[PDB]
């Protein structure tokens, strides 16, 4: 299941390694209260979040500027730590709020693109890691950034907009503005447990949110049918605050990665197949081994199909596994010592 | 081609291209603005998505004396979407820079030079002109100023409304709104005629049935007329070219949308290998798109092979030397559906 | 990239002063899907001895396939390119070069084995290194701050010129990563064009369709920006404009096939020259070419139209060649060319 | 021959590290008794609770897995210490893997010992029927257990002996009996490649 | 001939020539500029790729009083591509130095000397002249000045537009635009006549049906006339030579492209061995190119042997002494298509 990690500056300095948190008491045991990322951590837990990680680049007081934050995110040690820690799945950086939107110049537009690229670089340390991204406050700059973003890792990026205000208050009575990334991350964990990975985390109610920091009408231009669209957090008349949108940063309309559930479902299938395949690393490459691998894979895929995870009326259209001296490889492949398994899938559409 | 170098488990994903055609927006207009207007001065273009948004960009109240305001409110009251504002002297530069532009709207000023240098085969643009402001001269010679371009249409007469005081709304402003409403409801292949004007606008002059017949040939003038039982309607859907290929607006606009959709789809398959597997994918993608149009009624024919055909192959469209020079040639035939402009009833 | 950092001092300043884009260029190469690579560091002044040893050193490393000079200076690049002997590139080595001008193409010893790209790319931030990383600065500071101030002024002088003119990185380093990424995803036969560049800020100069058509005839591959797609590589042509060696995938596919077959034949170099040997040799090459055809690397509906192998006493050799020890094998391949132009012909039928 | 790296260390070790070959020899017997000689002596744990002296990265092993390869003993986060790699010092397709070479060693040793009881027997048809049956049964047993690859037995092995099949008239007069045996040994699935669509 | 000197494996490629004919652009013009023009002064030539680019090279706005500006904007408004500007006195020098040039355009000034010395058989060039500026004299003798060159054509009369004030556009400027549009759409073999003038230009003098009939023989004048239903059209496609071989522009221009394309292809076989294997490859390459032209409709014939023939051999085209002197001789025949200038309908 998706286990998010929080990257940000923390008032209490700690080592360069992450920590494991299962409840706010453990968070209080390691960290002091009051702070932007602590408030979001509370928001994540209060929405239904079970467990998450926290990583600190430094202390809260050493915030300098946007370029300093991006440069700090580009250090090598963070990539190794998330790569080493196996169960991390999502990346969250709520500290982007603390910086003002002075102008809409090319200087600001490029900086937002680098933050997206830098986070996506961190997501490529291991396969299956999804990144949750933020967008500039006004729709004009966000639309400019969406159209002008050029990267081959658009498949792994999900962006939410706009910022959110919650009932939490500082010593001064001002509503705390929080990024929606923390809120959705709890929803994914709830959706992963109650409904599973293959259920889209959209059309679902959030909690303890007063109102989006901006309105509905200004957000019409951000959504786009073909590609480079956003996901909207939108208030409703008589239905509460809702999450409206489940599309990633993928551009091509035909790609199956245009939805967050499809990309995560395939990666979830990939993780088990790698786990299952490790038991066969040096097995003899004959008919007995192929039948054993086919049986285990077919049974697990059949189990997933009966939960509605795959699009199909019979088994054949749902999935297909090929493994043998034919239809998957040749005799020269056996002498080379490699086994080839071909798996076909049919994902759902939200 | 994964290279196995260490013992373990390797993960591969299919990277072969998946090709399909997606329908774009076929009603995005561009409005022409005079030089003296302060809103457009000092900027390449302005994108306006709502009538209220235009007022927000402005700092005054609604003005019935400026042609820009009345044209925009007439366009929005008839339905539509976001529109661009471009200086007339800058049309030849900015229009090619905007790949989403579909319609070029005169908006009440001379854009004859821009149309001839922009609306060309393969460009995907279409133009809407404004008819003469005076009485329709009886003998039928009030068409000489126009150029017989198959990518343009002229509408007559200028419209007036209650809020208008001394300047009449150009017809092209309201017609552009009608184009979006018809396309969204019935489709691009549907004729943008026999439909009402939603703004409660009234033509400045009445047009008799016989007078329309005089101007309905050759470089015809599509007429906005009032009928006793149907109110105000748009009558006539003819372009400025009278040949059988491009006589009607829907046929010309349908090809514009089809070419634009396929052209965008093929940009994802440019440097792909030029062999049999690629030809099978492009053939299937184009066939599905044309099959969808025939199902909706955009193409005429009892069976799909009577309405369209797609050819691509090593000996069908290109030769051996064509492949060696990096050319992929696809032949596409299409039988567009035409309006039933005249209905003839004969009894025995 | 992590391996490079552990072995080399990443920075924008050459060892002592000179400005180098090599560290920044290598970062872009790994950013664009590049795999393991080889580094040939140049030390001190550019002597003639280093030029003569370049073809020798490359040949010792048996896996090297592509040659890239990630330097920015045009004069330095020209010396490196000319140092590559014609016997080196003709042995199955491909060179990737950066054009210095939009109008004229590069002059190369082996035109068929060279790809040229234009324009250069821009990045926002370079790699800045602490004084302990620059080789001769921390030791120099504590020993004699006077000369340290003298060097820093030149370092600061270099720093602001780069910021002023913009951070321009040669594009050949980026394209090398695209070559490996394409070869991992699709085959070597797939053209490396129509691929989105990653981790870039802007291109040095924007190009139009009319301008590119002028260069594409001359053989200069362009980097174009498209609104719907971003920054992409638009061009897959070498510096030779004949029917055979015109597209990069066709030339590089042959280089792979020749090198693979040549390496396999090294175990046959003294086998008996009789019928049983020819049958085994023919079958091995036939299976290799058959596998390539099924992957889509060769054009043809049946194997007889895609490839052919000929070896025999009277079809390829004669009695005198056998008596003299020659074994001759004929191999024919019909490579697949990219579809550089898509032409749509619409008719009203 | 095969080479194993690195040297192993244990709690009882003080200043001299255990050579890897000592522990690997024990692994050979355990794998042979449980799964068979044709099974690769890799992807199996070290029973002594021993630890490698140095860690080996994934890419570092990839560098030494070609040509005269060094089989590696590595520690994995969820499986402990395992033996990784089963390559010999020759990279050709015939003898690239340890199980293929060791399987032929056992097959040759077994048949050679069995054939010593039929040395000076008459060299005629009745003897050929008995030797053919004995070898066929032994190879059939190996194919049943999965030591040879093939849908049907004739696709996995063949045994030839006769007056006009393997030897000539002059061979018989010179006291030579010739048997030709072919075997299709099963090979380890060193790499597992998963491709999805 | 690999030399076996050490034991090992030897790698080499087949180096036999591969020959193919590629189609070159057939509408690249060169414009003549007066000496006093400051833009052309001090430079050999200027290459202009667009109308906006020409204004960029200039520093003033559009001037309707300078012949250069009106000619260029008339050329681009009718379609076209890049064009070169050369001084008239330097025409004889710069033109042979540009191998992509196809057309020579008078652009409203005398280039008679340059045309006579440049447009010769085998050079591949073609000239477009300007007719007299006065009334067409009735007796039909207003043609003595022009030289009967089969590589030139004359167009009458000069055109006028709304933007023109006191100087009329030379006809050759607009016609050069028509050549590019016709070549791109229909082919170089199609007559550049019976096609509209896209710029909204009007002829200065009307030409009656009888008057054109007087000047359509010998050194003919192609006429630009206005028709009641089709607007302004180009009428006539005759050169200045009236023999059957080169009477029509399409026949002369089709050959000009054919020799240019084949001549470029044969540059890869200048020093090849003069034996049978080379003859087979040259014949096959030329046959494929001519077969492509016949498929597109450029050559008239029921079967390929009725449209073209290629001969090359040891006893077909050249003798033993021809080979020993280094001569390779190829004879090529072509049945070019011709315009249907007169259509005669007979009823019974």
């Amino acid at each position: 299941i998706g286990i998010p990690v929080f990257i940000g500056y923390t008032s209490s300095p700690v080592d360069k390694t992450a920590i494991k948190l299962h409840s706010l008491a453990d968070f209080a045991r390691s960290f002091p209260e009051s702070g932007l990322m602590y408030y979001s951590v509370r928001h994540f837990f209060e929405n239904g979040g079970q467990q998450a990680y926290v990583l600190s680049l430094g202390t809260e007081q050493q915030l300098s500027d946007f370029s300093s934050l991006i440069t700090a995110l580009q250090q090598a040690w963070l990539a190794q730590t998330i790569a080493a820690e196996n169960d991390i799945t999502l990346i969250i950086t709520p500290d982007v709020i603390r910086f003002d939107q002075t102008e809409i110049s090319d200087t600001q537009r490029d900086l937002w693109l680098q933050l997206w690229q830098s986070v996506l670089n961190l997501c490529k340390s291991r396969r299956g890691i999804m990144g949750l991204l933020d967008a500039p406050d006004d729709p004009t700059l966000a639309a400019k950034c969406l159209q002008q973003f050029s990267s081959a890792d658009r498949q792994w990026g999900v962006v939410y907009w706009p910022l959110l205000k919650s009932a939490y208050q500082d010593n001064t009575q001002n509503p705390i503005v929080l990024s929606p990334t923390a809120a959705v991350a709890a929803v994914i964990q709830r959706n992963d447990n109650q409904q599973g990975v293959w259920t889209a985390p959209a059309n679902i109610a959030l909690s303890k949110v007063i109102s989006p920091v901006r309105a509905y009408i200004e957000a019409n231009a951000l959504f786009n049918p073909d590609g480079t669209s956003l996901n909207l957090v939108r208030s409703f008349p008589g239905k509460g605050i809702r999450i409206w949108g489940c599309r990633t940063l993928e551009n091509t309309h035909d790609s199956p990665w245009s939805y967050i559930q499809t990309r995560r479902l395939v990666s979830y299938i990939e993780a088990y197949m790698t786990q299952l395949g490790r038991a066969f690393v040096f097995e003899p490459n004959n008919a007995i081994t192929w039948m054993k691998f086919k049986g285990q894979a077919h049974n697990w895929l059949r189990q997933l199909w009966l939960k509605g995870g795959l699009r199909g009326t019979q088994e054949d259209q749902a999935f297909e596994v090929l493994l043998g001296v034919d239809e998957s490889m040749r005799e020269a492949d056996l002498r080379a010592g490699k086994m080839i398994i071909k798996i076909r899938l049919a994902v759902l559409i939200p | 081609t994964t290279i196995t170098t260490y013992p373990g488990v390797y993960i591969e994903e299919d990277a072969s291209l998946s090709l399909s055609v997606s329908s774009s927006a076929t009603a995005v207009p561009v409005f022409a603005v005079a030089g003296d207007n302060p809103l457009i001065s000092g900027k390449p273009y302005i994108r306006i998505s709502n009538w209220l948004e235009y007022l927000t960009l402005k700092n005054e109240q609604f003005d019935p004396a400026n042609t820009l305001d009345i044209s925009l409110r007439a366009y929005f009251i008839n339905g539509g979407g976001y529109c661009y504002l471009v200086q007339t002297t800058d049309l030849e530069k900015q229009v090619p820079k905007l790949d989403d532009v579909t319609l070029l709207v005169a908006a009440g000023e001379n854009i004859t030079t821009a149309v001839s240098t922009l609306c060309k085969p393969g460009k995907g643009l279409f133009a809407i002109f404004d008819g003469p402001t005076t009485e329709l001269k009886s003998d039928g010679t009030s068409n000489s100023d126009y150029d017989p371009n198959p990518f343009a249409a002229v509408y007559y007469p200028w419209l007036t409304a209650d809020w208008t005081t001394t300047i009449d709304i150009p017809p092209s402003a309201a017609i552009a709104g009608v184009y979006c409403s018809v396309d969204s409801t019935r489709g691009v292949w549907k004729a943008p005629a026999n439909v009402p004007i939603q703004g409660g606008l009234q033509p400045k002059y009445p047009v008799t049935d016989d007078l329309q017949a005089q101007y309905n040939q050759g470089k015809a003038l599509n007429m906005i007329r009032t009928f006793p039982k149907s109110g105000t309607l748009v009558w006539g859907a003819r372009t400025l070219e009278d040949n059988d290929n491009w006589r009607y607006i829907p046929v010309r606009r349908l090809f514009n949308s089809a070419e634009r959709d396929i052209k965008n789809a093929m940009s994802f398959a440019v440097f792909e290998p030029n062999s049999q597997p690629t030809w099978e994918r492009v053939r299937s993608a184009v066939n599905n798109y044309l099959y969808s149009l025939w199902q909706q009624g955009g193409l005429a024919g009892n069976k799909p092979d009577d309405a369209y055909f797609v050819q691509i192959g090593k000996d069908i469209t290109m030769t051996d030397d064509d492949i060696k020079q990096g050319k992929m040639i696809i032949k596409i035939g299409m039988a567009a559906v035409r309006p039933a402009e005249f209905i003839i009833l004969q009894f025995t | 990239w992590l391996d490079f950092t552990n072995l080399f001092n990443a920075g924008c300043i050459a060892p002592i002063v000179n400005y180098t884009t090599s560290s920044d260029a290598l970062k872009l190469y790994f950013q664009n899907g590049g795999g393991p690579c080889y580094i040939l560091p140049q030390l001190d002044r550019l002597t003639q001895g280093f030029l003569d040893s370049i073809p020798e050193l490359i040949k010792q490393a048996l896996e090297i396939t592509l040659i890239v000079c990630p330097e920015w200076d045009s004069g330095y690049q020209s010396k490196i390119y000319n140092s590559l002997t014609s016997s080196l590139l003709n042995a199955g080595y491909f060179l990737i070069a950066d054009n210095q001008d939009k109008n004229t193409a590069l002059i190369t010893e082996v035109a068929s084995q060279t790809a040229t790209y234009y324009p250069a790319v821009k990045v926002s931030q370079l790699i800045q290194a602490e004084d302990s990383q620059i080789a001769v600065l921390a030791q120099l500071k504590e020993k004699n701050p006077t000369v340290y101030q003298q060097a820093v002024q030149k370092i600061q002088a270099i720093q602001d010129e780069i910021a002023a003119n913009g951070n321009i990185i040669p594009v050949s380093a980026v394209m090398a990563g695209i070559y490996c990424a394409t070869d991992a995803s699709r085959g070597v036969w797939k053209a490396p064009a129509n691929i989105v560049l990653s981790g870039i800020s802007d291109v040095a100069e924007r190009l139009t369709d009319d301008e590119q058509g002028e260069m594409n005839s001359k053989g200069i591959n362009a980097i174009r920006y498209f609104s719907h797609k971003g920054f992409v590589v638009w061009g897959a042509r070498t510096l030779q404009n004949d029917d055979n060696w015109r597209y990069i995938p066709v030339r590089r596919l042959f280089n792979a096939a020749e090198r693979d077959i040549k390496q396999a034949m090294q175990s046959v170099v003294f086998e008996p020259n009789s019928q049983p040997t020819w049958e085994r040799v023919k079958s091995a090459i036939d299976n290799y070419l058959y596998s390539l055809w099924q992957q889509g690397a060769l054009a043809g509906n049946k194997p007889q139209e895609a490839y052919f192998v000929q070896i025999g006493k009277d079809v390829t050799m004669s009695d005198d060649d056998i008596k003299q020890g020659k074994m001759i094998v004929k191999v024919g391949m019909a490579a697949v060319r990219p579809a550089e132009f898509i032409i749509l012909q619409f008719s009203q039928q």
